[PDB]
């Protein structure tokens, strides 16, 4: 069933006991922290034997 | 609990796993901050069930 990704992430926040306005209010910060954290996965794997 | 949905003309809140549209009210919902912050918010009426009594 399709659902918008930021609206699915608001469900994942209810699933950890964080009220979903916390995601919609912090959405660009949460997106940047995810994008940055995936960048650290590239840099670790693109380096460490 | 539930998700906001529209049939194209009207706005309702449903539980997430079964289509059962409820009219959007102040006890279906909760407030946080103001409309300038949220990406993709839509303009609507929220019915307050106390207001018909204050209209007496
Ligand atoms: C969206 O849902 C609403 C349900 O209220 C529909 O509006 C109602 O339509 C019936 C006839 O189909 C009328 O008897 C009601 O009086 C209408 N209610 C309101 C609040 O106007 C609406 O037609 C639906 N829209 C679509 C595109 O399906
Ligand atoms: C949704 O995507 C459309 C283009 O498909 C864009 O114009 C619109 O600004 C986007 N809205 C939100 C809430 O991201
Ligand atoms: C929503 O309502 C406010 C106040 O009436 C208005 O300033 C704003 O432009 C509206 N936004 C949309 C997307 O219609």
């Amino acid at each position: 069933l399709q659902i918008p990704f930021a609206m699915q992430m608001a469900y994942r926040f209810n699933g950890i006991g964080v009220t979903q306005n916390v995601l919609y209010e912090n959405q660009k910060l949460i997106a940047n922290q995810f994008n940055s954290a995936i960048g650290k996965i590239q840099d670790s794997l693109s380096s460490t034997a | 609990e539930g998700v906001f949905v529209s049939n194209g003309t009207h706005w309702f809140v449903t539980q997430r796993n079964f289509y059962e549209p409820q009219i959007i009210t102040t006890d279906n919902t909760f407030v946080s901050g103001n409309c300038d912050v949220v990406i993709g918010i839509v303009n609507n009426t929220v019915y307050d069930p106390l207001q018909p009594e204050l209209d007496s």
